[PDB]
């Protein structure tokens, strides 16, 4: 990365969408990197998500009103590289820099997934799923996250 | 009345132990270089009347300024049991107060409140002069509110 | 203040104008000192020969700062090694013959009236120029340019919850600290935190030799050979 | 690999015989020390007390470490002789402020979840 | 005839602690470290660091 | 300053240096303590072309 | 240069003490594994926990080199090493106003030999080393406790050894003095994992193993 | 201030207090957060 | 260049020697210091009168803290956290929520003011300029626990320390 | 606007003096001890 | 705004207030409970709600550099209004 | 239990312990003692101090940081008693007088304070009481002591009817007010025990072991109505212990059988002096007493505490009497206290 | 070629005594040895 900005223009913004009660879409922080769309249409096998419009826009989201309703859909926090996407329940609650990570496994499912689960100072702040490939890949279920 | 002449002589008396108190410096890090910086001309404590050193048995207040680490931890205990009563300590600095920026180390207790009970706090890393002085200052009106005599009497 | 690259701060107005003020007054009150202490029978015969270490004893200890100056060797670290700026500016190194306290003690006033000097040419060519270095990835962006540009706010982040990632290496690097010479042997993991950092204070090595700077001598003397020796329990307990 | 440097000590024997000097010397340092610390046991108490932590490093086998064991009990001693040590050093060795823990599983398991 | 000092009496973890923060939060111990000159002690651990990064201070 | 010349010409004598010509203290040679608002400096970097950081 | 920001480089000192490098190795294939000088302008002596009295001595009296003026002895204690503890010397060249740096490699049973007789300076940084690193050196008058607190137990730069360490004191009426207690913290030091999971400077990239 | 006051704003004290430590009207720390792992509610009922 | 602190000697001659015999026999140079110090004497004293006047401050100075609010009265604090990541005595620890509202600003807000440094750190580190220093120093206790700050004794600060800290951070926000 | 920092006055700064200014006062060696016989000799006169 | 609670003592904004039977209690009584008698949360409302004609609206949050660093916030969501996440200033389109 | 009271921690300072002491009279010989093994393993101690701070500072640092709340009261207020228990776990009781006052008469120490404070704090909603009384106390004895502190108890046990009541039976230790009281002959001329003290047997306990059974009492939960008596492992008569603790001391004993009825006008003397009087006349008659060994009272062992002897907890205490001519001694040197041992 | 009294000693390295960990915090001090698993976020 450089170290400061030629960018003297107004900046771009975008409307905010809503898509449940479980993630928050701040959708002028997304990049395009369409990394949801296809996140639902092959893995989630959903196509509640898409990228309208024509040229700097290009606003990804639903068009029409809709909401996430895939079993596997929280893992499209973790699949987000910026904050567009982001965890309602964990939203404002702890910092990355402060969480003692430790992993354990879901038990909602009998499928055991590994996850990484995040605690401060005494109590447990998020679920996030660990790496095993085989089993549970990089994803876990919306109830145990 | 005898709770007008045990008053009066409460007064009289620690006005006197809120106008000549001698404090018993601890010199340790740099709240110590720190309290001889307010004994310069620029703020003048000893205007007030306490002495810079006043040695061990002559001192009333025992100023304790700078890291108090385990390896002092006996050698302080010991001097503040030969310290004359009526005795005060003022924790001065963060480092004496709490711990500061050692508090989580290996080998300083954190606080000097768990080594010896203290009657002002005043923080600072390093305390301002007379962020100090006002804290004997401070200490100077605790002296000026105590019942001491009368509480005697109404025992 | 000081920053690995550069000053946080920049110089308040008017700043340099009272260092010249207290600089123009401050030679006339080392004179007075010098006035009370120089030729003082008293302190004078306390300070002579009382406590000394031979040169090849001084400098085989580790010795340095006041003391290998005191004892006659000619090692100065602003002068052999000069960093920073130190190479473009004019002093002496008040050297001395013996090698007792007395000269160490006139060691540091000449070294008073030479640092006197120094400020004297500093604040007459400080050079205008940004206080920091100009790469934000060691030096925070400035208030205006956080609020303003994105990647201030970003590097400023992440200089403020990490920090700069500090390539691997082992230096000492030691400069002509006030009273001695005070270095550190910072080895660096590849993060953003130092793997083990070892600080060369100069009174630990002073210290050390209070054996031989206090062999023979009166029991009145010690505490002039630690007041000479120059021990400030805040590097030497470290 | 498998070939070593010896501390000081390279046999047990000797090794052992070392931390019998050191066995012998502490033995005649344990009345001392109480009497010129001003101190509040006996000389009894202590005896077994310079005993029992011979006993809880008596089943180490490696002659280096014992070595440095030992050089580390001369480590204690010296310092015990020349007053060093305050009163509150060596009565921390006789621990005494401290509650005694729970030893049982059963009263490990009343006062709190800690293995 | 005997001159070994007893030192440590202030002794504080300052290396240790020095290994679990980082640079920026390592500054403040240097100026803790000798209580009778604050900054200089900024010098030689603001030299060091910026030796390692490669990075030179602007001449003012 | 305050000092009359009686009280002076003592301290001058005493000292035998003369006193008058700098203080230990000052009365007014100092700057005022508020200051006109500033402007900074730029460096090396603060352009849009050719400061590529990778170079 | 017209970059001001990169630390100037200094080339003729580089080649000059990497010159001095193979000198110090060919005269002594005996001790030295390894001579490295660094992008810093700074030679480092890798040498065997075998000879530190003659290789010490010998830059301390080599007329070509005269490297006296110890600095400082210290450890780094590098955990995933067969050898954790790494007692490295700094000495400071008067006659050529340069710096070198030997270093060792030790473990902890394996004593070091006692460089008092070399820099008679060394005779308090070890005896820092000895209790707050742990590693021993033979043959040395006196090693004492120097850092720590009197009768304290453990090795506190040890990389195993916590923050707070294992005890804590307070003042105890009961037996009217201090007594240390198992270490219970008011405030848990909060640990703070911050290292990017990105690829840092590619130029000291570790092979693939 | 007489030459120059204060911008006025409305959480400004109207009043300024001096120090207060030592008095009745002391400062005391507290919790500033709120309850967690909330007790579990148990019902009452007659019985089974 | 270096310069000798001591390498005069004293010439022999009669004029010195009655110099130093005299010197010495009848005491000048320690009369000298009794002139001295008398000049001392008859010099104005440099000690201000407490709390009647105090040593002058800079618009820089770093005191008590106090977190701060927007002219509509709304907190500055966004529980970015970036105070107590840099924070080098971990004397900042604070805990976010989604605040009722929307904005979601800090449940949790406590200075462990006798672990602080005053190092200002904190303040150069918040991106909204909510966590400042004030210029008070005359703050001191009588207990442990008044130290301690909370975010409610921190916001009441900013309440009282209003007219500093704007005209302060108003002198130096171009500096800094 | 232009810049405006901390500089020196365009003159850069009046001289600082720095050398040992300790005064040359007194009388002679032998003028002391020549007034100091000279009272004791009125002293016993 | 602020209630007090049954107890005796106020609730701060973050919604804090003891319980009776909680024995922590005791480090308020012979003294106050400090509470910010302003709450931000209700003097966040008070401002008016800003009628700007523009599509996207920088806030700065007043003073310029002496604000928060500036958020170039959308008014097309025309049920909802547009609030900065600094400020909490509700910035929304007149009628759009 | 009320959910902020879990016992957590391993029982340090910055440990909830649970236990939520409120001890009365905390500034006193037994006092202090109990506060600290209160403060050890984290106890909010919530004391009415009534005297000056200063004398209560030194209660500050056996506590973490806002754990000993220092409160204030007066003894003939309610009001006073009603705020300081308002919220407690349990509430402790050590309001003592040994000599006589003018303010206070000994039953106002002993009858109304006791049980002004047992139906109040019931009032306020306490769990348990933990007011003592002495051991040696009798209805029908010649002591104002032993009378007040008798029929005290019963009104604090019937308004509190889990009122737990210790009975102490001679709490020795560093200002325990025996040692250095029978220390205190030196300067008071001839000892003047009467009849030469050979018909008087005491049995004392090493204090610490009390403050131990009292934190044991409030962590059992069997103390509840309970009446325990503390009591030490071997008892001596009167004349053991003085020519004991002088040889222990080392002082020169000096034993005088002084008359009964001459003692009884001097105890009244030594009170004439209007600041604290050295000896009482509640007191003349009051070491003269022996003691009883009731064995239905559950005793040290059957709470749980082993009871330290006195030959070996006396160094402590006595150190500070004996002068330099034999500073330096150690424990041994004095005879094995001949113990009678019931 | 190492001639200090270089003697095959092969017992298992044990320096539990001289480290410093009390007797508890050797034994129930179970210790955990894996790779930190790349954080699903980055
Ligand atoms: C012994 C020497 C003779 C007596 C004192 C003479 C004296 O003070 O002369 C003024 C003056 C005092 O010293 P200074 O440094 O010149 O003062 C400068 C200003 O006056 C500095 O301003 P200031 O401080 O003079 O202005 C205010 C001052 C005004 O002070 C005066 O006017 C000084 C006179 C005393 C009042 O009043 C106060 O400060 C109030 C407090 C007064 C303290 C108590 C004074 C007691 C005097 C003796 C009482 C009997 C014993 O000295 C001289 O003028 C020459 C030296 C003394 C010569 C005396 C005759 C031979
Ligand atoms: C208000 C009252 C003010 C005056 C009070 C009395 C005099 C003391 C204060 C003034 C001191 C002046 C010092 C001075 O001039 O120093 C430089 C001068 C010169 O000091 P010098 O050391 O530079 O002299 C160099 C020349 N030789 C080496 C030959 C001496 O000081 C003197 O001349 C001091 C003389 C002291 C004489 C003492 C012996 C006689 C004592 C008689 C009884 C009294
Ligand atoms: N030798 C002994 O002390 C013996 C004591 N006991 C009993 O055991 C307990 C010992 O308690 P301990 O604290 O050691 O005793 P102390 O006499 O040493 O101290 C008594 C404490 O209670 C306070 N107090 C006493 N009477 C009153 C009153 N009328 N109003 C207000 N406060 C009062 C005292 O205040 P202040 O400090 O101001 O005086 C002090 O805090 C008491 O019940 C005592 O009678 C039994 C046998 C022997
Ligand atoms: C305040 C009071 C004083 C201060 C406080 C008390 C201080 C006490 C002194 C310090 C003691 C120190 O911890 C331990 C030490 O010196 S050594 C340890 C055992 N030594 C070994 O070598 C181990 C291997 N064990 C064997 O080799 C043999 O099994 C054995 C020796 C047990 C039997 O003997 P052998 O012969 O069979
Ligand atoms: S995954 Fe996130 S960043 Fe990528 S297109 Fe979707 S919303 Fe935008
Ligand atoms: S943290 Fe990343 S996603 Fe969030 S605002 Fe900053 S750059 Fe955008
Ligand atoms: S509080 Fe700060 S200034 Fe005072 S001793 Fe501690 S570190 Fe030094
Ligand atoms: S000044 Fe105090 S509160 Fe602010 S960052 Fe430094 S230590 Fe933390
Ligand atoms: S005070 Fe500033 S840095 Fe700290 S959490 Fe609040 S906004 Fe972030
Ligand atoms: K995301
Ligand atoms: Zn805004």
């Amino acid at each position: 990365g450089s170290d400061r900005s030629r960018f003297l223009e107004g900046k771009r913004a975008v409307e905010d969408k809503n898509i449940g009660p479980l993630v928050k879409t701040i959708m002028t922080r997304c990049i395009q990197c369409t990394r949801c769309i296809r996140f639902a249409s092959e893995i989630a096998g959903v196509d509640d998500l898409g990228t309208t419009g024509r040229g700097n826009d290009m606003q990804v989201g639903t068009y029409i009103e809709k909401m996430f309703m895939s079993e596997l859909s929280g893992n499209i926090i973790d699949i987000c590289p910026v904050g567009a996407l982001t965890s309602k329940p964990y939203a404002f609650t702890a910092r990355p820099w402060e969480t003692r990570k430790t992993e354990s496994i879901d038990v909602m499912d009998a499928v055991g997934s590994n996850i990484v689960v995040s605690t401060r100072t005494g109590e447990v702040m998020r679920i996030l799923p660990r790496m095993h490939e085989d089993i549970n890949e990089e994803w876990i279920s919306d109830k145990t996250r | 009345r005898g709770e007008y002449v045990v008053a009066k002589l409460d007064d009289l008396v620690n006005w006197a132990r809120r106008s000549s108190l001698w404090p018993m410096t601890f010199g340790l890090a740099c709240c110590a270089v720190e309290m001889m910086h307010m004994a310069a001309p620029r703020y003048d404590m000893d205007r007030f009347g306490v002495v810079f050193r006043a040695s061990p048995r002559q001192s009333d207040v025992m100023i304790v300024a700078g890291t108090l680490t385990n390896k002092m931890a006996p050698a302080l205990r010991k001097v503040y049991d030969q310290m004359p009563e009526p005795r005060y300590v003022v924790s001065m600095g963060s480092c004496a107060n709490g711990g500061g920026y050692y508090h989580y180390s290996y080998s300083v207790v954190r606080g000097c409140d768990r080594i010896v009970p203290v009657d002002i706090y005043v923080p600072g890393c390093p305390p301002t002069a007379e962020a100090l002085l006002y804290g004997i200052l401070q200490l100077q009106r605790k002296i000026k509110r105590e019942k001491r005599l009368r509480i005697w009497y109404r025992r | 203040y000081i920053r690995p690259g550069g000053v946080h701060q920049d110089l308040p107005l008017g700043l340099l104008d009272d260092i010249y003020e207290f600089s123009k007054n401050f030679s006339f009150r080392i004179d007075e000192l010098e006035e009370m202490l120089t030729n003082n029978r008293i302190w004078r015969n306390r300070t002579v020969d009382i406590g000394v270490v031979t040169a090849e004893d001084a400098l085989n200890y580790g010795f340095s700062g006041v003391m290998l100056r005191g004892s006659g060797i000619q090692w100065d670290l602003r002068k052999t090694q000069p960093y920073d700026v130190y190479d473009q500016v004019e002093f002496d190194v008040p050297i001395g013959s013996r090698g007792d306290c007395y000269d160490r003690y006139l060691c540091r006033v000449e070294e008073m009236r030479q640092s006197l000097r120094i400020i004297s040419q500093c604040l007459n060519k400080m050079p205008p120029g940004e206080i920091k270095v100009d790469d934000a990835k060691v030096s925070p962006p400035k208030r205006a340019e956080m609020k303003t540009s994105m990647e201030s706010l970003i590097h400023h982040f992440k200089l403020y919850t990490e920090g700069y990632q500090v390539p691997p290496g082992a230096t000492y690097t030691a400069i002509e600290a006030p009273k001695g010479e005070f270095g550190v042997y910072l080895v660096s993991d590849g993060s953003s935190r130092p793997y083990r950092c070892k600080i060369k204070a100069p009174g630990f090595a002073h210290l050390a030799g209070l054996d031989k700077m206090s062999k023979g001598h009166m029991l009145a003397d010690v505490v002039a050979i630690i007041g000479t020796q120059d021990i400030v329990f805040g590097e030497v307990d470290r | 690999g498998t070939s070593v440097k010896p501390i000081f000590s390279r046999d047990m024997n000797e090794a052992k015989r070392r931390v019998r000097e050191l066995y012998r010397a502490w033995y005649r340092e344990v009345p001392n020390t109480v009497h010129l610390f001003q101190l509040d046991i006996s000389v009894k108490q202590g005896r077994d007390k310079v005993r029992e932590m011979f006993m809880k490093n008596a089943h180490v086998t490696d002659p280096r470490v014992v070595d440095l064991l030992v050089i580390k009990g001369k480590m204690e001693l010296e310092e015990t002789i020349n007053v060093w040590k305050q009163r509150t050093h060596i009565m921390r060795f006789f621990h005494e402020t401290e509650a005694p823990r729970p030893t049982d599983f059963l009263s490990k398991f009343y006062v709190g979840h800690d293995p | 005839r005997k001159c070994d000092p007893h030192i440590g009496l202030l002794h504080r973890g300052t290396e240790k602690l020095i290994e679990y923060k980082t640079y920026l939060q390592a500054l403040p111990y240097f100026d803790r470290l000798d209580y009778v000159s604050m900054m200089c002690n900024e010098q030689a651990y603001s030299l060091a660091v910026e030796k390692l990064l490669n990075i030179q201070p602007p001449p003012r | 300053a305050s000092a009359t010349r009686v009280i002076q010409l003592l301290r001058n004598w005493a000292s035998g240096r003369d006193l008058q010509a700098k203080l230990q203290l000052r009365y007014q040679e100092i700057s005022k303590r508020t200051q006109p608002p500033p402007k900074l400096p730029v460096g090396p970097s603060h352009k849009l072309s050719n400061n590529y950081y990778c170079t | 240069d017209t970059r001001p920001t990169i630390r100037p480089r200094n080339d003729v000192v580089h080649k000059q003490l990497s010159a001095f490098g193979q000198y110090v190795a060919e005269i002594l294939p005996k001790y030295v594994q390894q001579v490295q000088v660094s992008c810093f302008n700074e030679l480092e002596i890798f040498i065997h926990p075998d000879g530190v009295i003659p290789v010490l001595t010998f830059l301390r009296d080599h007329t070509n080199a005269q490297f006296k003026s110890l600095a400082d002895l210290t450890a780094v204690d590098v955990p995933t090493r067969q050898n954790r503890f790494e007692i490295v010397y700094n000495l400071l060249s008067l006659r050529f106003n340069s710096q070198i740096r030997v270093k060792t490699y030790t473990d902890e049973l394996t004593p070091i030999e006692s460089s008092v007789t070399v820099y008679k300076a060394a005779n308090w940084y070890e005896r820092e080393i000895w209790d707050m690193f742990g590693v021993f050196f033979a043959n040395h008058p006196d090693l004492r406790r120097i850092l720590t607190g009197y009768g304290f137990e453990g090795h506190p730069f040890r990389k195993d050894f916590p923050l707070s360490g294992y005890v804590e004191l307070r003042y105890d009426d009961e037996v009217k003095r201090v007594v240390a207690e198992p270490v219970e913290l008011a405030q848990e030091f909060r640990k703070f994992d911050l290292n990017s999971p990105w690829e840092a400077f590619p130029a000291y990239r570790q092979p693939p193993e | 201030p007489t030459t120059k006051p204060p911008t006025a704003r409305k959480y400004i004290w109207t009043n300024h207090k001096f120090n207060v430590s030592g008095t009745p009207q002391q400062y005391v720390p507290y919790s500033t957060t709120r309850k967690k792992i909330q007790e579990w509610v148990p019902p009452s009922t007659p019985y089974k | 260049t270096y310069k000798f602190v001591n390498m005069r000697e004293p010439s022999m001659d009669m004029k010195s020697v009655t110099d130093r015999a005299a010197q010495t026999l009848l005491w000048t140079e320690l009369v000298r210091g009794l002139g001295m110090t008398l000049s001392y004497l008859f010099r104005e004293p440099a000690t201000i009168n407490y709390p009647f006047e105090k040593g002058p401050l800079s618009p820089r100075f770093r005191g008590e803290h106090a977190l701060r609010r927007y002219p509509s009265g709304e907190e500055r604090c966004i529980a970015c956290k970036l105070c107590e990541a840099v924070c080098p005595a971990q004397a900042i620890t604070i805990e976010a929520e989604p605040r009722a509202d929307g904005s979601r600003r800090t449940t949790r807000y406590d200075i462990d003011m006798t672990k602080c440094i005053y190092c200002g750190f904190c303040q150069e580190a918040c991106p909204v300029d909510a966590i400042v220093e004030g210029p008070n120093f005359e703050f001191s206790t009588e207990t442990h626990e008044e130290l301690l700050y909370n975010k409610e004794k921190l916001l009441n600060n900013g309440d009282k320390w209003e007219a500093e800290i704007a005209a302060n951070i108003q002198a130096d926000y171009l500096y800094r | 606007s232009k810049v405006k920092q901390d500089m020196p006055p365009p003159g850069g700064y009046g001289p600082i003096d720095y050398k040992r200014n300790l005064p040359r006062r007194g009388l002679s060696g032998y003028s002391m001890f020549a007034v100091g016989i000279g009272t004791l000799l009125f002293g016993y006169w | 705004g602020v209630r007090t609670s049954p107890t005796g003592e106020k609730v701060t904004h973050t919604g804090q207030a003891y319980d009776d039977g909680d024995y922590r209690r005791v480090r308020f009584s012979d003294r106050q409970k400090e509470v910010n008698e302003n709450f931000a949360i209700d003097l966040i409302a008070e401002q008016p709600v800003s009628e700007v004609g523009s599509r996207v609206i920088s806030c700065d949050g007043g003073g310029g550099a002496l604000g928060h660093p500036r958020v170039y916030i959308n008014l097309d969501k025309e049920t909802k209004t547009g609030t900065c996440g600094y400020c909490g200033l509700q910035f929304r389109q007149p009628h759009h | 239990l009320h959910h902020a009271l879990i016992p957590h921690g391993k029982g340090g300072r910055s440990s909830v312990s649970g236990i939520v002491a409120t001890v009365f009279g905390a500034t006193g010989f037994l006092g202090r003692y109990v506060v600290n093994h209160l403060g050890r393993m984290g106890s909010q101690v919530i004391v009415p101090y009534r005297c000056e701070p200063y004398d209560t500072m030194h209660l500050r640092p056996m506590g973490d940081l806002g754990q000993i709340i220092f409160m204030e009261w007066n003894g003939k207020d309610k009001d006073s008693i009603r705020k300081v228990v308002e919220h407690s776990n349990v509430v402790i009781n050590l309001v003592g007088r040994e000599w006589e006052t003018k303010n206070f008469d000994f039953e106002d120490v002993f009858v109304k304070i006791p049980h002004a404070i047992a139906q109040v704090s019931k009032e306020a909603g306490v769990e348990k009481l933990i007011h003592i009384s002495h051991l040696n106390a009798d209805i029908k004895s010649p002591s104002r002591y032993l009378r007040s502190k008798a029929v005290g108890e019963k009104e604090v046990r019937a308004a509190f009817p889990e009122a737990t009541i210790i009975k102490p039976s001679d709490i020795f230790g560093r200002e325990d007010r025996f040692l250095n009281y029978f220390a205190s002959m030196r300067w008071f001329g001839g000892v003047p025990l009467i009849s030469l003290g050979k018909e008087t047997v005491k049995q004392p306990v090493y204090i610490v072991d009390v403050s131990k059974g009292i934190i044991n009492a409030i962590k059992d939960p069997d103390a509840k109505g309970k009446t325990f008596a503390f009591v030490g492992p071997n008892r001596y008569l009167l004349f053991d212990l003085v020519q004991y603790i002088f040889a222990v001391a080392y002082r020169p004993f000096l034993p005088y059988p002084l008359p009964h009825f001459a003692y009884r006008w001097v105890g009244r003397l030594f009170e004439v002096s209007p600041f604290e009087p050295w000896t009482t006349r509640d007191k003349v008659e009051r070491v003269h007493m022996s003691d009883m060994t009731l064995p239905h009272l559950p005793g040290l062992e059957d709470l749980g505490i082993q009871a330290t002897p006195l030959e070996l907890k006396a160094i402590e205490v006595l150190r500070r009497h004996r002068t330099y001519r034999w500073l330096t001694s150690e424990m041994e040197d004095v005879k094995p206290a001949k113990t009678v041992n019931i | 070629t190492q001639d200090t009294q270089l003697i095959a000693v092969d017992e298992k390295l044990d320096i539990t005594t001289l480290t410093g960990v009390p007797e508890e915090h050797i034994k129930t001090r179970k210790v955990r040895i894996f790779v930190p698993a790349r954080n699903n976020m980055q």
